This record gives structure tokens, C-alpha cells and sequence, in this order.
RNA sequence: CCCGUCGCUACUACCGAUUGAAUGGCUUAGUGAGGCCUCCGGAUUGGUUUAGGGAACCGAGAAGCUGGUCAAACUUGGUCAUUUAGAGGAAGUAAAAGUCGUAACAAGGUUUCCGUAGGUGAACCUGCGGAAGGAUCAU
RNA sequence: CGGCACCUUACGAGAAAUCAAAGUCUUUGGGUUCUGGGGGGAGUAUGGUCGCAAGGCUGAAACUUAAAGGAAUUGACGGAAG
RNA sequence: CCGGUCCUGGACCCAGCCGAGCCUUUCCUUCUGGCCAGGACUUUUACUUUGAAAAAAUUAGAGUGUUCAAAGCAGGCCUUUGCUCGAAUAUAUUAGCAUGGAAUAAUAGAAUAGGACGUUAUGGUUCU
RNA sequence: UAUCUGGUUGAUCCUGCCAGUAGUCAUAUGCUUGUCUCAAAGAUUAAGCCAUGCAUGUCUAAGUAUAAGCAAUUUAUACAGUGAAACUGCGAAUGGCUCAUUAAAUCAGUUAUCGUUUAUUUGAUAGUAUACUUGGAUAACCGUGGUAAUUCUAGAGCUAAUACAUGCUUAAAAUCCCGACUGUUUGGAAGGGAUGUAUUUAUUAGAUAAAAAUUUGAUGAUUCAUAAUAACUUUUCGAAUCGCAUGGCCUUGUGCUGGCGAUGGUUCAUUCAAAUUUCUGCCCUAUCAACUUUCGAUGGUAGGAUAGUGGCCUACCAUGGUUUCAACGGGUAACGGGGAAUAAGGGUUCGAUUCCGGAGAGGGAGCCUGAGAAACGGCUACC
RNA sequence: GCCGUCCGGGGCACGUUUAACGAUCAACUUAGAACUGGUACGGACAAGGGGAAUCUGACUGUCUAAUUAAAACAUAGCAUUG
């Protein structure tokens, strides 16, 4: 079937190579998972040595890390917005490694407000204004307020990340290989890497 | 081709077994075990070709199935068990203890040892590294894994294994002046002291060894086994000849005097 | 020449620059010495280029054979071809004949090579169809 | 001593209309078995199992279906390679010394030979320019 | 000093004719290019390439054959000389 | 030569042949622990020496009365409730590896000096 | 044994071939053939076609026995000896054969894996935040059969496991997070969650030039080993197993404890391997001088796939890569090597064939199972 | 006096060739992908059949209006004559 052998190629000098031997099983390839977004569907693959691989054919959620905050949460994946390899993966919402996706921001917002006491997005709407006061008026003990007060000053995050919380969706890049491990994990875009992909998206 | 080989042609067997050409088509293929195939001695060869206790391969299996043969203090019933350098073979029915040490002719000598010396063995440290949960361990030349070693032990050192508990009694650091036996190459079986270790980053380190007769030879560090803390003080009994290589003319002279 | 010239963001893997850090806003850079007495060029320690195949700033390791040759082609991006000349002995005639072999080597942006230089290449894992060596030292010619 | 046409016999190879023939390799295009992956599907078969008749809702799951992938094989065409037929044509060699002459070897009876170009039953002859391997190392 | 040659000798070379190079080569090595491997078939067939053509350059095989050939000696012969 | 003779062993003596080590204006890397062990530098080769490697069988070759021999890797001891020599050693050869030598044959250097030493030369700019 | 001899002429000296001469682990064939030892042998032409038979099976005290099998009455009314048949496990990927393909391919020597998988062997390694021991299938078996025919199997009724699918039993602390209340100069805290090991991410240790105004391994070298934090997972496995002995303590209850072993199990190491891999080296041919790049050719970035590296494949992007030091193409009556014959030296010729490596099982191709096969005494399809 | 543009000077600052960027406007060409359908699609219109050879005239061109378009005539080229 699909073969990874180098015998079928022509040499560096351009010479066609004669047929040496029949295709061997230890040089096989298989077909791409083409992971989509949908209710979870994972198929196991029996690989060399009796080991196991997992084809993620469909996933909804994944484990995403906030690198600056050192916190990881499981959150939904909304869709694929950019792919450096093929634009057809963006059009068809195909999850591969290094794909830029939008993830649900609520688990990280919940951690942030509970950890610092402030709010994110900074929108001025009525719901945003009511929620901003709601978090600031939350009932806490004296020790908790002091614990939050110690964490203050470090609670100011980058503007380009804070701004995203208003839409309820953060930009992230997939770090795992869904067709190899069945996981669709990644990290939240930050710093100049986020600035790089922001220019790509707006164009 | 499609999987591991299970046969060994007689002509392709290691030459130090000293098998004859015409006794058959095949040779005993050593099992997987503590020692490499090329550097081992299957118990069938030892019990039949060396000691001549068994007359054929059927009889050596009868011997081992009665629980007589012990290698390193444990009963082995595998006729092709790969016994190797420094291994102790015990036959308590005959009240005999052997140690597999190379003689100067390149073969495994039939070296009988006392019961007190048969209670331990030496192992060359191949690597020192940390296991799971951060527990350091040592891998010896015979595949043994000893946990919690002395933090001073490094590679190329020699440890003394208690061989009944498997622990380390004490060790010898690899350094100039240490007693050494060569376990590979054409200088196999020779015994001398380290004179100078010559380092080659990315390649093979070379060790200069001086014989007791002030003969100097060079061999790879991988073929060097520290067996004593200094000259004339080995931690195991050496085989007859003391690992001193004689020229063919000297051997001819020695044989003439020995026989008259 | 800019580092971010590809459709993907170029960065060293697992080298994290925390935006919520002190004022020393310098992108954290990883590098290593390859051993065997080869000096790390400061263009790798102090540079900004990203090269996963660089011996000093990338993840390749130098192990195996060390070769020297004359650069005969720099027309590929980050890849050169060196020419190794040797004499082959012909025992019947008790003489030699000149022969040559072309070796493709990867060159990191830490080095600047032109056709005619003498370079020292160390063996690495296969990083291309024809490339197994990676430039370690350059001598102007 | 000796050369070449012409005539007889035998053998070898060559050219040759036949868009000759046969065999094998590579390949374009078309068709395309089968496996694998995927997509639904849901024969029947266990209850997350709930239900006053039982309605569910959970799992496993065959045939089959969708789209891919590897791709045998066949048809057509091209090309390469190897054998082979052929009216007729033109050679070579061997055999015998058959017919015609006597071109060469003597200054071989016109010195011979080379290149070239014409001519001619055949050897050959003639022109132009060379060579001596000349029949002159010399006036 | 450079040339075109010549005369004598043969240390030396060669099968000899002859050769100051055709010597310094079985006492075998200063550097380097090209060419030949018994006589024919044959510089033919075929392919390529150059040419307007004539032709040039490159270039086989089947088959056939015990010699073909070089230099010199004696003789015989000559429509050669004395 | 001594002679030192139970063919054989010593300073002295003569020569010869190899290796050294210093001095001659003097190459032979350089520091720390203190020739071995721990750092910093290094024109590129070719060639040759030595070493390691080049599987066993085959070849050459040591031992050994297979009755001789081709072979084989056996075997031998006064006859053994066991004693005991062995199963050598060379060759491989281009490539790669380590090493000594520096003739022979290449290669590089200080000419618009952008040259070399200042070990603790005088400052200055930086970096850890 | 570092050797020559006959043949051109009337005779001579040469060039030169023809012929003679000797060997062949070199084949055939003719004639002849008493003894001993040793011993090749359908390679060459047809990797052409095959009747028939055999060539791969396997049980220990220790997985599963109600054979309606045999045997004996015995420590035994749960079984207990032996033991077909079946289920389970393992092997069948070794061996043996052949030399068609194959000309930088294979192969040889030499490297590398800091680029991977590895049944088995051998060492280590797991107290982790209904239990006096869980379920329901199925074979063999019994009896209803269908087909001309096969190592075809279908209904129906049983019944087991180290098969299949699930599931508890446990140290001592300690640490981290949230945190009602509280102290009230920032401490104390009830109560909740989290801890083993695997998986997948992200982020931190993983240091190491010598005096003045607390640890930290290896390597030539790593983002290595290992540890930590936050989470993650169609939740990996941390023994519902088997044989022999039956001991010790009394709180004499089928009380609590416990000896040698089988088999199994996670990870690391080891071993047997495998897969890629560095350098150098192949016969003839120019009547083969340019080849490769549509539709991967050379390189870059990202991905996919793989056990893993890699144009291995995909997308985008550059225009590269080899070559008179012979590329590319063609031929080979070409598997490579160790080696063989002959040999003064140098060489020439051969190597299908006792060993090593490769490839194939009529020709292709595709796969299942498995640690390992693109297997053919396995399957699927085509010719 | 108003509010703008005309000239024109004061310096703080802003451009030195990373304008490799922004703003506005604008024509139809080319290439790729997905989906889709009774596999249809240059959907009407428009629009070469092709190959192997022989005779003959080289070719383009010309003539028998009203039966012959051809191989006939002409032609460039060649040659001859005054
Ligand atoms: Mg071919
Ligand atoms: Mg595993
Ligand atoms: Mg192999
Ligand atoms: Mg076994
Ligand atoms: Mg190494
Ligand atoms: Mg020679
Ligand atoms: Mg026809
Ligand atoms: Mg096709
Ligand atoms: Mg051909
Ligand atoms: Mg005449
Ligand atoms: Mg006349
Ligand atoms: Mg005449
Ligand atoms: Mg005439
Ligand atoms: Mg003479
Ligand atoms: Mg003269
Ligand atoms: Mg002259
Ligand atoms: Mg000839
Ligand atoms: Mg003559
Ligand atoms: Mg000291
Ligand atoms: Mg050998
Ligand atoms: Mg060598
Ligand atoms: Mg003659
Ligand atoms: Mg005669
Ligand atoms: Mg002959
Ligand atoms: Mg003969
Ligand atoms: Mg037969
Ligand atoms: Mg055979
Ligand atoms: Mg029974
Ligand atoms: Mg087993
Ligand atoms: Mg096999
Ligand atoms: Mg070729
Ligand atoms: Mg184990
Ligand atoms: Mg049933
Ligand atoms: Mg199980
Ligand atoms: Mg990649
Ligand atoms: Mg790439
Ligand atoms: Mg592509
Ligand atoms: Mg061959
Ligand atoms: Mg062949
Ligand atoms: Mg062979
Ligand atoms: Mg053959
Ligand atoms: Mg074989
Ligand atoms: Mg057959
Ligand atoms: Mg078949
Ligand atoms: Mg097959
Ligand atoms: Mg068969
Ligand atoms: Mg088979
Ligand atoms: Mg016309
Ligand atoms: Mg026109
Ligand atoms: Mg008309
Ligand atoms: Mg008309
Ligand atoms: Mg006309």
C-alpha cells in the first residue's frame, strides 16, 4: 500500500532505480486522519511492535495551556481560522498540529476572576458592566481578599489577549498531533507569536 | 528476513568454543541472556566439550534437568544458557566451582575455584544513571541492575557482587596502575596494569597496558576489565599462566622442558 | 532578510518568553555547543535566526564522521555542496587516479560561505533526501 | 610468376516492395478486480436497563452503501529490443584451373606507386599534382 | 651561438638494409600525445555525423585461410649497363 | 678481546650498528593539579612506521605414527576409581581508526601591511 | 623447472601467427576398471510443467477434563491416576531450496541511531488515596441435517477457564489548591478537593572561573536521564490464576498467620534481533554526451504518515541536483563476498554451488494474524 | 473681525532610501478547490475526417462568359540568338 521507502524515487543524479524488492511491511504508511470538529470519534490503530495509535476523526474539546499564567484547562474548540500548510484545512475545519484555532474562553476566565478578582474583555456593555461589578462585589473573607491583594500587580495581562475575552473566544495553536495520539491539545497565543498570526488573519 | 534466526551453523560458531568441523551441521545457538552470543559459552559446550561429563547433547540436558547446574548461584535448566566472563558455575554434586575467566590463548579456561571465592563475582560498570522516582542504578557487563550504588561509582569501574543478595560489596575505580584483564580483541586473556589512558572524544578511548614481563600493548577501553586494585593483587584467582603471553618459541621451549 | 518570512511563526521549540516578565524584553534564546572542540559562532548565541537544523541553535546533533571539502555550490537555501578530492589506488599499475565525490551539507545562517571556501562538516541524522552532513567550521579561500 | 571481367558449383553475410511477421521489456490513455481506510447502514443480540400494556434509551454488531488509497489485469497506441520470411539486386570466399586478354614482377617491353577526376569487355587507360619504395646518391 | 646538410668510425644499436640517432633499451623507468596485435573479408556493411555533390570522419561481423610479409644470400633470367 | 667454555653468562677494551639527552643564535604547543590527569590553542594534505581491525572454513604453517597418506584436531602417561600438553602462529589490505617520522611531492602565510609580540604595556567600549 | 619445439625459403636471419606441450574444486564423452579411505552430483538449456507420498507441530506436579475413555479402590461424595477430543498458550517469520531480478543496487570492510521498534532470555521494578473471590457466553460432547464433491459446515440442547468482560481489599504521614469563619498587620483555620503508574500538551529544576563591599547524575555534545507544576485520556495496569508441602500463635474460631515453586504483569536496563545509516570500493559499452524537473527532480517552511529520520507524501515557495575524474542510457550467456584454477614476480580467468549477506516461491498486486511476514507447505484478486 | 487655499519665515518635533508601508480607485484575464446533476456540459449556433503509396505539374497564379480548371498556359530558374 502506502510506502515510505526511498527505492521508488530517482537518485540524486536523476537516474531511475530498478525494482529491488517487493514492498515491505516495515516501511508502510497509512491514511491521514483528517480530524474534524464534531462529537468525539476515535479509532485505535495497531502499530508496529503491538503498540497503539489513536486516530482522532472528530473531537470537540481539548486541553489548552495559558503559558503566562501556568494554568491548563479543558475547553471546546470553535473552529480553525488559520493553517500555515494548506488553506483547505481552514475551509474544511481540519485539525492538525500547528493549526490556529479559536477556543472557548470561559474556563480560563473563570480561573482568572477566581484567582485575581478582576474581569477580562473590558467591554462597557450593560452585561459586561453588571458582571464586572458582580465579580468585584463577590463575598470573600478577609484572608481571601488579602490573598487576592498579594496577587495584584501581576493581574495585568497583555492587551491583545485581554481584548479577545470580549468575544468569548481565544486564539490558540494545536500542539498535539490528533491523528497520532487522539488528543487535540495546544496553548493560547501570546506575545509576538500572537501578533504574527493577528496580521495573517486580518490581512 | 522476516524474523530472528534460531539456528547456528557449525562453521559460523565462535572459534573460542573449539568445536570440530565434522561433528555435525549445527552448533548450539546460545539463548538470549546476560552475555552476548559471540562472547558467551553455552552450558552444553561447557558440560560436554570442556568437562566431558556428558557424552552428547541428550545427556547434558539430563544433567541440567536434575537441578545440578547453577550459574551465579541460581539453578539453570537451559542447555544453551549463555554463561560468560566472570560467571560462576557450581556443580555441588561433584563439589566443584568454576569461574569463566579467559586464559591467555583466548579461550575460556576450565578454572576451578574454592567455595569461598565462588560466593562473589566481579562486574564491569557499563553505565550509571537515574531510574524512575530518581533512584540511581548501575548496569554491569552481565546485564545486572543494582540500585542505590555508591555515589562514587562511575563507568568502567569494577564492582564486587555478593552474588547471593546481588548487592555490591565494594568497588575499584578505573585509574592508572589498576590490574586489568583484556576481554576482547587479539590481546584477549592478557593481564597487566594500566599505564596510560588515551582519550579520543567521539571515538574509542585506548588503554596502554604493561604486562608483568614489561611487555606493553594497546587495546580499546571497551575491552578493558579492571580485576585488581594494583599489580599482583587480583580480586579473583587468575587462571594458570597468569595472563602472560609467551611467544611461540618460548612456548616450544617451555613444552620441551616440561616433558623432558 | 527577515526571520519571519514563512507562513508559520518561526521559533525555537519549547523556548518560552514570558510576556508577563521583567523589563528585559529580550527573546530567550537556546543554543548548545556541539562538542569535539568546535567553537559556537557568536552569530548563533547572539543571533535571531531560527533554524531547526542548525548544529548550534537547532535540535540536530553531530555524531559520526567529520569531513572537509571545498564549496562548489551555494545556490540552495541553507544547503551547500562540497567537493571532496581523493586519490584512488590501482594496484595493478602501482599508481593512483584522481577521483571526487559531491557531498551535500546543511549550512546554518551562523556561517557565511561562498564557492571556493574549505569547510568542515560533521555527520548528523538524515535531514533531507541527500543531506546527512552539517557545516561546523568555515575557512576562507 | 601472375591480374581482372565472363561461365559453372557450394557456402556466408548484406540491400530489398511487403505501412512483412513473431516474441519480450518500458510506457500514454481508457476500463478496472480486490484488499485497506472512511462514510453511513442496522440482519440480530445483550441490557445503562426504565416501564402498567411495555415504551424507551445504552452497548455490541453482519450484509450492504459513500468517498478515498494502493493498485493487479485487460484494450488501444507509441517506443525500445531480440529472432525471422521475401520476388529481385549486389558482393565476398572456397573449388577447378573453363573463356578473353596480358595489367604487375626485368627499363615486364608505355618505369611503378599515391590522391583525385573522367573513360573503358576485363585486367586497365588518360589528365593534373605528388613519391622513389627508380632504371640516377655524380658532371 | 643558431640552422640546412654532409664525410669517417662504430663505443653503441639493429633481422639486416643501415643509423650521431634508429645510441645512452633484460645492466629493462626523464615528460607526454597518437597508433598496431597473423593474412584476407575490409576501410566493406550498418548506424551516426559533416558535405551541394563527389565524398570525408567514425567503423564492425559472418565467413575464410598457414601463411602473408621484412631484410639479406646463391643462382636463373632481363626486349639493362660495361 | 677479555673467557668468566657447561653451545653458554659480566664491567673493562676496540671498532661497527640503532637509539637517546643536553650545548652550540635553536624549532620540539601552552597553563593548573605537582610523566599522569584536568583545561585553552592548533595551515591543509599525500607518503611511510607501529598498533587495533579485516568471522569461521579455505591458504601458508607449529604439534600430533589417522598402520602410511589425503585427512582429522586429536592426543600422551604402568594402565591409572586419574593425572596430564593441546586445539598455536602468520598472511589479508584498498577504505576508515590510533600512532611515530618530517626526506620526497604538494599547500598557506607579513606587500596599499588589515602583519607579529608586549607574559603584568597604557587607556576606552562592551559581554558574563 | 623464471624452459620451449614443428610450420613461409634453393638456403639464411627476422616479424608474426598457426600447431605442438602442461594444469583445471572443469564440464561432457569414449574405451577400460580389482582393493581401502574420502566424496561432488538437474547450476548451465526451461525461476519450464508436475501424478503420488512425506517435509510443523506441541503438555508439565503446576491454564481448562462428568470422554456416557482406560485403570484402581483410595488420604477423599467437588475434583485428585492416566488420558483421546476440544478451548487456551506457543511455534509455524527458523530451517531447507534456488539464483530469476538486481550494476552505487546487492555486497565487503568501516560507522551511526543525541533517529527508532524489539516476543523471548537475564537484572531490577508497583502499599496510592460481592472480596471467604463478579458476570455471560462458546468449543469439545449429545442428536437433527444438507451437498456429487473439500481439512464445508447449519439448526437445537449442555458446560469450563491463565479464553472473554468487569471489579474491591492497605501503611504512615506530608505537600498543593479552593476556602466558610477568625485573628485583625496579614497570621489561625473548619470543610472540600489532588497525589501510584501509563497517555497528551504547556511551563519550570536539570547549576558549576578562583576572594573582596543548601543539594544538583551522565555525555565530546542535547530540549538527555530524572524530578516538579497545571490539566488531559471512548482510562493503560498496581494477580478474581495454578502445583506441591502443610508449619507457627493461641483469643481453639474452619480464627489469625505462612514455605518452596508455575504462570502472568508496568517500566527501565540487558540479550536475541530489526529498520534506516557514514566513508571507500563493482564487468563491457561514446555506433550512449548530456540527464533529472508534467505527474518530486535539488532545497526551505508547515503539516500528514511512520516504530522512528527523511520529498516518504501533501500544501506553499525557491531553481535547483548529476556529468569527459564518464553522468544518463544500453549489454551482461551479472546475485555480492569469504574464496577457486593457474601461477618466478607482476598478473589472467572463474566464483549457480557446504559459510556470511541479499532476493524469490508460476507472474504481478493487496493484506490478515502476530513481537516479528507485504509470509505463499497463510489469505484475497487478476493473468 | 469671520473663515479657508495663494506666497512666505521661527524653532521643539516629525522623512533619510524597512513607502518592504497606508489611503482611495479600477479592466477582465489566468490558475487551483469544494459542491452539484438521469455522466450532462464548444448541450442551439458555429465547426478539419485521417493514414500508407503511385502517376503528374515544383510552388502562389491563369484560360475555353454559355458542356473540358487540367497533367494545359504562365512562372522564377536555365540556355541560345540579334
Ligand atoms: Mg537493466
Ligand atoms: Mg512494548
Ligand atoms: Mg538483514
Ligand atoms: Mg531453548
Ligand atoms: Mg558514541
Ligand atoms: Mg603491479
Ligand atoms: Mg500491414
Ligand atoms: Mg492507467
Ligand atoms: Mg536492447
Ligand atoms: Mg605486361
Ligand atoms: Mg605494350
Ligand atoms: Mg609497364
Ligand atoms: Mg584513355
Ligand atoms: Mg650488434
Ligand atoms: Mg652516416
Ligand atoms: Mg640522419
Ligand atoms: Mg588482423
Ligand atoms: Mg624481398
Ligand atoms: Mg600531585
Ligand atoms: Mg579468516
Ligand atoms: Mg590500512
Ligand atoms: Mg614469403
Ligand atoms: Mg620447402
Ligand atoms: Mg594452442
Ligand atoms: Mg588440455
Ligand atoms: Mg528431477
Ligand atoms: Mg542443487
Ligand atoms: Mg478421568
Ligand atoms: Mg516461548
Ligand atoms: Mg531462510
Ligand atoms: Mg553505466
Ligand atoms: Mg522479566
Ligand atoms: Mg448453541
Ligand atoms: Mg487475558
Ligand atoms: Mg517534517
Ligand atoms: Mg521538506
Ligand atoms: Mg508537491
Ligand atoms: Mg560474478
Ligand atoms: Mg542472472
Ligand atoms: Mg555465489
Ligand atoms: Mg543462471
Ligand atoms: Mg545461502
Ligand atoms: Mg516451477
Ligand atoms: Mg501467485
Ligand atoms: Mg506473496
Ligand atoms: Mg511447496
Ligand atoms: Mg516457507
Ligand atoms: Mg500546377
Ligand atoms: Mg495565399
Ligand atoms: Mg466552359
Ligand atoms: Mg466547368
Ligand atoms: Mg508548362
Amino acid at each position: 500500500g502506502i510506502s515510505r521507502d526511498s527505492r521508488h524515487k530517482r537518485s540524486a543524479t536523476g537516474a531511475k532505480r530498478a525494482q529491488f524488492r517487493k514492498k515491505r511491511k516495515f516501511e508502510l504508511g497509512r491514511q491521514p486522519a483528517n480530524t474534524k470538529i464534531g462529537p468525539k470519534r476515535i479509532h485505535s490503530v495497531r502499530t508496529r511492535g503491538g503498540n497503539q495509535k489513536f486516530r482522532a476523526l472528530r473531537v470537540e474539546t481539548g486541553n489548552f495551556s495559558w503559558g503566562s499564567e501556568g494554568v491548563s484547562r479543558k475547553t471546546r474548540i470553535a473552529g480553525v481560522v488559520y493553517h500555515p500548510s494548506n488553506n483547505e484545512l481552514v475551509r474544511t475545519n481540519t485539525l492538525t498540529k500547528s493549526a490556529v484555532v479559536q477556543i472557548d474562553a470561559t474556563p480560563f476566565r473563570q480561573w482568572y476572576e477566581n484567582h485575581y478578582g478582576a474581569t477580562l474583555g473590558k467591554k462597557k456593555g450593560g452585561a459586561h458592566a453588571a458582571h464586572a461589578a458582580e465579580v468585584a462585589d463577590a463575598k470573600r473573607s478577609r484572608k481571601v481578599e488579602r490573598k487576592l491583594a498579594a496577587r495584584s500587580g501581576a493581574a495585568a495581562i497583555e492587551s491583545a489577549v485581554d481584548s479577545q475575552f470580549g468575544s468569548g473566544r481565544l486564539y490558540a495553536v494545536i500542539s498535539s498531533r490528533p491523528g497520532q495520539s487522539g488528543r487535540c491539545d495546544g496553548y493560547i497565543l501570546e506575545g509576538e507569536e500572537l501578533a504574527f498570526y493577528l496580521r495573517r488573519l486580518t490581512a | 528476513a522476516r524474523g530472528p534466526k534460531k539456528h547456528l551453523k557449525r562453521l559460523a560458531a565462535p572459534s573460542h568454543w573449539m568445536l570440530d568441523k565434522l561433528s555435525g551441521t549445527y552448533a548450539p545457538r546460545p539463548s538470549a541472556g546476560p552475555h552476548k552470543l559471540r562472547e558467551s559459552l553455552p552450558l552444553v559446550v561447557f558440560l560436554r566439550n570442556r568437562l566431558k561429563y556428558a557424552l552428547n547433547g541428550r545427556e547434558v540436558k539430563a544433567i541440567m534437568m536434575q537441578q545440578h547446574v547453577q550459574v551465579d548461584g541460581k539453578v539453570r535448566t537451559d542447555t544453551t544458557y549463555p554463561a560468560g566472563f566472570m560467571d560462576v558455575i557450581t556443580l555441588e554434586a561433584t563439589n566443584e566451582h568454576f569461574r569463566l575467566v579467559y586464559d591467555v590463548k583466548g579461550k575460556f579456561a576450565v578454572h576451578r575455584i574454592s567455595a569461598e571465592e565462588a560466593a562473589y563475582k566481579l562486574g564491569k560498570v557499563k553505565k550509571v544513571q537515574l531510574g524512575k522516582k530518581g533512584v540511581p542504578y548501575v548496569v554491569t557487563h552481565d546485564g545486572r541492575t543494582i540500585r542505590y550504588p555508591d555515589p562514587l561509582i562511575r563507568a568502567n569501574d569494577t564492582v564486587k557482587i555478593d552474588l547471593a543478595t546481588g548487592k555490591i560489596d565494594d568497588f575499584i575505580k578505573f585509574d592508572t596502575g589498576r590490574l586489568v584483564m583484556v576481554t576482547g580483541g587479539r590481546n584477549l586473556g592478557r593481564v597487566g596494569v594500566i599505564v596510560h589512558r588515551e582519550k579520543h572524544e567521539g571515538g574509542f578511548d585506548l588503554v596502554h597496558i604493561k604486562d608483568a614481563l614489561e611487555n606493553t600493548f594497546v587495546t580499546r577501553l571497551s575491552n578493558v576489565f579492571v580485576i585488581g586494585t594494583e599489580a599482583g593483587k587480583p580480586w579473583v584467582s587468575l587462571p594458570k599462566g597468569k595472563g602472560i603471553k609467551l611467544s611461540i618459541s618460548e612456548e616450544r621451549d617451555r613444552r620441551r622442558a616440561q616433558q623432558g | 532578510l527577515t526571520v519571519q518570512s514563512e507562513r508559520a511563526f518561526q521559533k525555537q521549540p519549547h523556548i518560552f518568553t514570558n510576556p508577563k516578565a521583567k523589563a528585559n524584553k529580550k527573546t530567550k534564546r537556546w543554543y548548545k555547543d556541539v562538542g569535539l572542540g568546535f567553537k559556537t559562532p557568536k552569530a548563533a548565541i547572539e543571533g535571531s535566526y531560527i533554524d531547526k537544523k542548525c548544529p548550534f541553535a537547532g535540535t540536530v546533533s553531530i555524531r559520526g564522521k567529520i569531513l572537509t571539502g571545498t564549496v562548489v555550490s551555494t545556490k540552495m537555501h541553507r544547503t551547500i555542496i562540497i567537493r571532496r578530492d581523493y586519490l584512488h589506488y590501482v594496484p595493478k599499475y602501482n599508481r593512483y587516479e584522481k577521483r571526487h565525490k559531491n557531498v551535500a551539507a546543511h549550512v546554518s545562517p551562523a556561517f557565511r560561505v561562498e564557492e571556493g571556501d574549505v569547510v568542515t562538516v560533521g555527520q548528523c541524522r538524515p535531514i533531507s533526501k541527500t543531506v546527512r552532513f552539517n557545516v561546523l567550521k568555515v575557512s576562507a579561500g
